[PDB]
């Protein structure tokens, strides 16, 4: 990956084998995804996502593995489509600090993506792509949260400064 | 033929305003870097408590 | 539509060339009119004629430098409106009776002036190396006076968005995602270039199946 | 000149919000509480061990 | 409260073809396994 000539280090790697053809897709130290063709050892094709939206929070393939799925360090959810080579949507909701993970649920389908991060008394946020809501949001609280805070946030743009949180409640690990 | 003096320096300013957007780029993303850093530091914090 | 290699005896009928977009040089009133100018006591000095552009087509044969397919003109619109058509068009001559030895050519005539209406020139070739038809595709192309040709690289992003139409390996949301791709070449229109003494033009001739093509 | 104004005022308001919003100076604090706490682990966790 | 572990960096679910299970690596490199 020094082959790069920056010097960049792998920053997170997810590999997959479809009967039609097999590659793998790694996210740069810059926060450059860049999809490796399994069988040439050689890169196909390389995104790189807006500096707006700081780096990349997660890894994440589609279904059909024609999209990207990539949360964003500044809090942002962005869901590319590489068949046509572009960027498809990019969602916003909750506190809006970082997402901790991302990923495509089985039972929920391709239809919805569940990721971590976001709000931070909500635990996990799953939210349906198409519907462009968040269908189940599982959090640790006493009481329930707000209906305007929990909707989607879209209008938002680039200039939202990042806010995080230090506290050791933050990372963690899931596996689904 | 005033005109002509203003479209060139026109021209100029529009390079010299498509440099800063280079920059602005690699600004940027010492921000970003910093917001990982600063991931990676609080999770090993948080270790560290442990 | 469906894609698929099918030979020049083998396929039937005559070619058609939808045409729709170029790029305005901005040197002029948008048809590239009259050549506008502050110094225009010299246009009426020059007697510079306020042109409409136009287009016409007809085939340079085989490189053989002679003479087959069937020059062509359409009515006229704004082309300080740019000239949008995606208008199609066509000649008599079949793709069994093409011979792959052929290469386009195109005039645009203006509509100028007194005895007057200007014209512009370009040539290019119908089919691929690969014996494709202009892949049956969707393209772009950039023009001179003379010895000047098209390139891809937005117009290869264009040729990409004809892989969508040749049909890659495709899905309904991916479809519904196509319409958000639809949003994606409204995207498209961003495009910014000033050249001179050249222009370029945006050619769609996607068809629905890759031609192939050889002797009868 | 509007457009040179605002050249100007465009790299006044990034240099002044680059400058604002993070100056890596309170990221110091943080580390130096942390050192502080890896030596008093470094230290106590040994000693206990 | 007898249990001791730092905080997991890395989990994994896995069946042991008898009976499913899950498989954990801690912070402090410590893996332990739960059935």
């Amino acid at each position: 990956l020094k082959n790069f000539g920056k010097n960049e280090y792998a920053v997170r790697m997810r590999a997959f084998v479809n009967e039609e053809k097999s590659l793998l897709v790694a996210l740069t130290n810059l926060s450059r995804v860049i999809i490796f063709d399994i069988r040439t050892l050689e890169r196909l094709q390389i995104i790189e996502n807006s500096p707006r939206h700081g780096a990349v929070s997660s890894i994440c393939i589609d279904e059909e593995c024609c999209v990207l799925i990539l949360g964003t360090t500044r809090g942002i959810i962005d869901i590319w489509d590489i068949r046509f080579n572009v960027l498809i949507r990019s969602w916003s909701f909750g506190d809006h600090a970082p997402i901790t993970h991302v990923e495509v649920c089985q039972f929920y389908g391709k239809n919805s993506v569940i990721v971590v991060g976001g709000s931070s008394k909500t635990f996990l946020t799953i939210w349906n792509f198409v519907k462009g809501h968040c269908q189940y949001a599982f959090i640790n609280s006493d009481e329930q949260p707000s209906m305007e805070h929990f909707l989607p946030i879209e209008k938002g743009l680039e200039e939202l400064n990042f806010c995080g949180i230090r506290s050791l409640n933050a990372l963690s690990t899931i596996s689904v | 033929m005033t005109d002509d003096d203003l479209d060139g320096e026109l021209v100029r300013l529009q390079e010299k305003k498509v440099q800063l957007e280079n920059e602005k780029l690699q600004k940027l993303s010492d921000q970003n870097l910093m917001d990982l850093n600063n991931i990676q530091f609080n999770k090993n914090l948080q270790s560290l408590k442990l | 539509n469906n894609i698929t290699f099918c030979v020049s005896q083998d396929l039937d009928v005559p070619l058609k060339v939808k045409i729709k977009s170029l790029e305005g040089h901005k040197p002029l009133l948008k048809p590239s009119q009259k050549i506008l100018n502050p110094e225009l006591m010299l246009i009426g000095s020059n007697v510079f004629p306020s042109s409409d552009l136009i287009v016409s087509l007809q085939v340079f044969d085989k490189e053989r430098n002679r003479n087959l397919t069937l020059p062509i003109y359409t009515p006229y619109i704004p082309f300080r409106n740019s000239r949008t058509w995606d208008y199609w068009l066509t000649l008599p001559i079949r793709i069994k009776q093409l011979t792959f030895s052929s290469h386009l050519r195109i005039i645009l005539w203006e509509y100028n002036g007194s005895k007057q209406i200007p014209f512009f020139n370009l040539e290019t070739s119908i089919f691929n190396l690969k014996d494709c038809t202009l892949k049956r595709g969707f393209e772009s192309l950039k023009f001179r006076y003379d010895v000047i040709d098209h390139c891809e690289v937005v117009t290869d992003n264009k040729d990409q968005e004809n892989l969508n139409k040749y049909f890659q390996g495709e899905f309904t949301r991916l479809p519904w995602l196509d319409e958000i791709t639809i949003s994606k070449l409204r995207k498209q229109r961003e495009n910014r270039t000033w050249p001179q003494g050249t222009f370029v033009l945006n050619l769609e001739f996607p068809m629905l199946e890759l031609p192939v093509v050889f002797i009868e | 000149n509007i457009e040179m104004a605002q050249l100007e005022s465009n790299d006044t308001i990034n240099h002044s919000k680059t400058e604002l919003s993070l100056m890596s100076q309170d990221e110091s604090i943080n580390d130096d509480y942390g050192s502080i706490y890896s030596r008093f682990v470094q230290i106590k966790d040994r000693l206990d061990q | 409260s007898l249990y001791h572990h730092d905080i997991i960096n890395s989990i994994s679910t896995c069946e042991v073809d008898e009976t499913p299970l899950l498989v954990a690596c801690d912070n402090s490199g410590l893996i332990g396994i739960f059935q």
